[PDB]
């Protein structure tokens, strides 16, 4: 109630600021991520009618989020909300689906950038998790990239490719893709990525940006496979 | 609980499915070559995908029917084949595979021809040292990989390769092609070993080659340019590839014998063709 | 070969001349309009703007689109958009990158990279990566290159922090003495960045005064290696200014290979003549999932450009019969302004269908109130969208005003009044809900003053 | 007539298509294929000769003769496919052959003409070059040359 009355019709300082108490007050909650999760989807909803400023917002959830990224249930909650989001494709609300898959891009950068200091996918910015639902998400995430139509765009594109590679690597151990897809939708996505149905004139598909994205998150899956 | 068998059956379905034109050559070629060497590129890596001996044989004969193969598709070409000679098959080798058929040859007079019909600006035709490394580490990982079962067929393969490029109406004699491709094929052929060859390729290679540097020499140019490496290299490379040639000695029923006591240096005296031309 | 040209002396052009007089000295349409199809069914298929336009001039003519409609054209046309709608995504920025580029036209990308060359060098090469070194006297060189006698070749790797879109490099020599410039460059990219793979043949730049070497395919590339010739009858070489032109992942003929082209066939065959429009349209019909990729194409952003061709051909698919136009009405509210303008041609517009279309029309309006009553499929019942309540007011008034066939009150139930009614007081003021509901009620009582 | 008989035998065809070919085996400095401007003029005075020595007997022979040279110019491993030749040369026995009247040639070396210069036209587009160097006539003037005598050709019924 604190959260959902003060950064959304705030001012950005106290904002701000009052999403830092939250987060030092109750970071190490173990019911910080599900909050984080419920409040993504009753903000970010397509049926939400509420006129806020979503993009702001949105980057103190972001601050706020690699603040409790100490905490383990931030992760496997908005996996989760992940997993329940794009269940129909075992509607699909595809600006929230965007929404939660860019935080959670985010958060595994922030992983990725706490690993190093303790690069393929540089061309964006400029914990241990368990087996069965990240296989879960993860080939539902595959499902949805097999399944991108005019309807889809490139940017969702090369970020679920991104998060893909990211939660791929970050699960111990990593998961293979094997008990990712099956020969038809590997083929699909071979066929997809360098045959000529989809791949003709200055139009390929996605475009050489989405092209460089699957072919890195392959190399990525193939790389934490051979580890 | 690998993935590797996986992407081997849809690497083999895709190759053998681009023959009905259905899948990009470049495309395939770069990500199979990407996925492979994850495991910075090297001559001495072995691919984690492995091919199918139809699939080579089918990328071999779409390569040689595809006309205007760009650098990057050259290139791209011989770091996967380079690829496709440090693999190995389940008894026969890739290697021998790879230089058994001529689909090869025709695959490697295609590269050193260096047509080019898509040039509106025709002014060198020389492909880069990047391009002479990658031709030169596939020929040097052909002559490893063929050096303990058979280097007969590698080094007959070679002087076929010559022979065809220096014919007439090859890019040995006409001039067109990346002159450093070839002078680097020449040189790498300079350091090989022909002493199982046969005696007709190698009266073949040594008779069309006498021809051309014949009529090299008695039709050149009438001026020349005062202002490095020039196709003058290329016709003495080619006078050292047979002055080593000749040199080698011929034992048994002399046909398909070298064998480390007459020489093929009698079997060119023997050739009134060759000794006018060499005279002349 | 017409396939794969860009649009605005050319080859194009050439191909586009003999194709015109092919088909002007070409006896019998049919036999022109053969090979054709066959181009469109055996391609998927490469659809340029230039063939567009030379289709659309060789369907000129009503005997055109008639034999056109006869050996199976519009059934291969409305195939091949259902086929290429399903097969390219979208490349349009969408919201994402929007709200990701300012969390962080083509720009330079050479200052923010490093260079490096594999040679010790007498000085380093970075004074070539800054965006605009001075250059009004040009005393020495900005970078200069000793060559060895046996060497000819110098490599320059430039590594960027991050892949970017390359799309054209510019190489400036020493502008006051180019005897340094490099006979020839060889350009290779890296999108990894460690794995050097060479660009084109190397184009010979001795006697320029600039270098641009354009790419036709943009490429994603992290580094670039520009490996420069020795010079002719210079053992030194002497460079200025290296850019790295391109774009980052966040910031006519793009759209002409997509559905686009097959839906302004589509167009151009039901607006072109008005004669043979509704017939070839009862072909145009039945074709699987038609309906649902029109909205889902009008619903994308590149439709901005073209959205007059998807509404008419949309509204003319839809009066073309009954129940395509019920299905594409129930796809619209269940499952913009572009749609109010379809809803309002399918209302107001009098045919035998229309009875059933404002049936349809008050059935979705009766359920939406019954869900907000009681409060997949249903989600535009979750919500609908009060420009479409407002339209759907606009049509019962211009379907009262104007003279019908059908009895219009008897469509009109006073349950329906009592249901808009209690939804008109189920929310707040604030909203614009209320005023669509309202202003329907509005019309309810203008054709009923008995509701009053 | 001398110019009919200098047109039928396919020696003639042979030492064009030597020439066009731009062969040069003896250039260690292979730069750029173009034979200069006095070479073009003295080729273009040859077939203006011909085409004023066979006016008035027979052109048919002529037209022939210069569709025939194109087809093997343009044919599978040929001058104007490979880009190798003089390029000011072919550019100007297309310019010639543009202003010629081909009103009585055979069906079957124009079919044959019209199928080689369609497929290396085709394949020309398709398979182009992946960069383009920035600073005229080129081979683009060629291949707009073969376009227009194509176009020219497909006219005549």
């Amino acid at each position: 109630e604190l959260f959902k009355h003060l950064c959304i019709s705030g001012t950005p300082k106290i904002r701000l600021h009052t999403g830092l108490l939250l987060v030092q007050l109750c970071g190490g909650e173990r019911w910080w991520g599900q909050f984080l999760s419920n409040v993504l989807q009753e903000l970010y909803n397509s049926e939400q009618l509420l006129i806020f400023p979503q993009d702001r917002v949105f980057m103190l959830l972001s601050c706020i989020g690699q603040r409790s990224l100490s905490n383990s249930g931030v992760l496997e909650s908005l996996l989760n909300l992940l997993d329940n989001l794009l269940s129909p494709l075992q509607v699909l609300d595809i600006p929230m689906i965007s929404w939660v898959v860019m935080l959670v891009s985010r958060l595994l950068d922030y992983v990725a950038t706490v690993e190093d200091e303790a690069n393929q996918w540089s061309f964006i910015n400029n914990f241990t998790l368990a087996h069965e639902r990240c296989i879960s998400v993860v080939q539902k995430l595959v499902l949805f990239l097999l399944s991108m139509d005019f309807t889809c765009h490139a940017d969702l594109l090369l970020f679920v490719c991104k998060v893909l590679a990211r939660i791929a690597n970050a699960t111990r151990p990593t998961i293979h893709l094997c008990e990712i897809v099956n020969e038809p939708q590997l083929e699909r996505l071979l066929l997809l990525l360098v045959g000529t149905d989809f791949n003709r004139g200055d139009i390929s598909w996605g475009g050489a940006w989405a092209q460089y994205s699957l072919t890195c998150m392959l190399q990525d899956i193939l790389a934490g496979e051979l580890l | 609980l690998s993935s590797v068998p996986m992407l081997n059956v849809c690497f083999n379905k895709l190759f053998s499915m681009l023959q009905v034109h259905h899948v990009q050559l470049e495309s395939l070629l770069q990500l199979w070559l990407t996925l492979s060497l994850n495991s910075l590129y090297n001559a001495n890596r072995i691919p984690v995908i492995s091919l199918n001996q139809a699939s080579i044989t089918s990328f071999l004969t779409v390569l040689a029917w595809y006309p205007n193969t760009l650098l990057r598709t050259w290139c791209l070409v011989l770091h996967s084949l380079t690829l496709m000679t440090n693999m190995q098959l389940n008894q026969e080798s890739t290697a021998h595979l790879l230089v058994s058929d001529p689909n090869l040859i025709h695959v490697l007079v295609k590269f050193l021809s260096g047509t080019s019909p898509h040039g509106t600006n025709q002014h060198s035709p020389q492909v880069g040292p990047t391009a002479t490394q990658a031709m030169q580490e596939f020929l040097t990982r052909l002559q490893v990989h063929l050096s303990s079962t058979c280097p007969q067929i590698f080094s007959e393969f070679l002087l076929k390769l010559i022979h065809i490029l220096s014919t007439e109406r090859g890019a040995f004699q006409t001039g067109q092609g990346p002159l450093d491709a070839q002078v680097k094929l020449l040189e790498f052929t300079l350091e090989q070993n022909f002493e199982v060859v046969s005696v007709s390729t190698i009266s073949a290679v040594i008779e069309s080659v006498t021809f051309l540097v014949h009529h090299y020499i008695t039709c050149s140019d009438k001026v020349m340019s005062r202002s490095e490496m020039t196709r003058d290299q290329l016709m003495f490379d080619l006078l050292k590839l047979v002055n080593i040639l000749v040199q080698l000695p011929l034992s048994g029923n002399r046909e398909y014998s070298a064998r480390v006591p007459a020489y093929v240096a009698d079997l060119v005296l023997a050739n009134q063709q060759i000794m006018s031309q060499i005279l002349s | 070969a017409l396939g794969l040209c860009n649009s605005s002396i050319s080859v194009g052009d050439g191909l586009f001349t003999i194709l015109t007089t092919l088909s002007k000295k070409a006896s019998t349409v049919h036999m022109m309009l053969q090979p054709i199809l066959t181009y469109m069914a055996c391609g998927t298929c490469q659809l340029s703007e230039p063939l567009l336009w030379f289709i659309l001039r060789v369907l000129d003519t009503s005997d055109a689109l008639k034999a056109f409609h006869d050996m199976g054209g519009v059934q291969l046309i409305c195939n091949n958009m259902v086929t290429s709608t399903r097969a390219i995504v979208n490349t349009a920025r969408s919201m994402v990158s929007t709200i990701m580029k300012f969390l962080d036209g083509i720009h330079n990308f050479a200052p923010l990279g490093t260079i490096t060359s594999s040679s010790p060098t007498a000085q380093p090469a970075e004074v070539l990566l800054q965006a605009t070194p001075p250059h009004r006297r040009a005393r020495s060189a900005a970078w200069s290159y000793i060559f060895l006698p046996e060497e000819a070749w110098c490599d320059l790797t430039i590594h960027l922090p991050a892949a970017v879109l390359l799309k054209e490099i510019h190489i400036q020599p020493h502008l006051a003495s180019l005897a340094t410039c490099p006979s020839s460059v060889s350009v290779e990219v890296s999108a990894d960045g460690v794995n050097m793979l060479p660009l084109s043949t190397p184009v010979v730049t001795s006697g320029l005064t600039y270098i641009k070497i354009q790419l036709v395919k943009a490429e994603v590339a992290s580094a670039v290696c520009l490996r420069l010739h020795r010079p002719r009858d210079a053992s030194t070489l002497g460079l200025s200014q290296i850019k790295l032109l391109g774009l980052t992942a966040f910031g006519e003929d793009q759209v002409s290979k997509t559905s686009i082209g097959w839906l302004r066939l589509l167009h151009h065959c039901l607006t072109h003549i008005s004669d043979l429009e509704g017939m070839m349209a009862s072909a145009a019909a039945p074709t699987a999932n038609l309906l649902q990729t029109c909205a889902a194409l009008l619903m994308s952003p590149y439709c901005g450009m073209h959205s007059p061709n998807i509404e008419v051909v949309l509204v003319k698919i839809g009066l073309q019969s009954t129940r395509i136009g019920l299905k594409l009405i129930d796809i619209l509210l269940r499952n913009s302004d572009s749609t109010i303008d379809i809803l309002y041609q399918l209302g107001t517009t009098q045919d035998p269908g229309t009875k059933d279309r404002i049936q349809a029309l008050l059935k979705w309006v009766s359920d939406s109130a019954r869900v907000a009553a009681m409060k997949t499929v249903e989600y535009g019942l979750l919500m609908p969208s009060p420009s479409h309540l407002h339209c759907v007011a606009a049509i019962l008034w211009h379907s009262y005003e104007l003279l019908v066939e059908y009895d219009l009150p008897a469509l009109l139930d006073q349950e329906l009044f009592e249901l808009l009614f209690n939804w008109s007081m189920s929310l707040p003021c604030n909203m614009v809900l209320k005023k669509a509901v309202d202003s329907l009620l509005c019309s309810m009582c203008h054709v009923h003053p008995n509701y009053f």
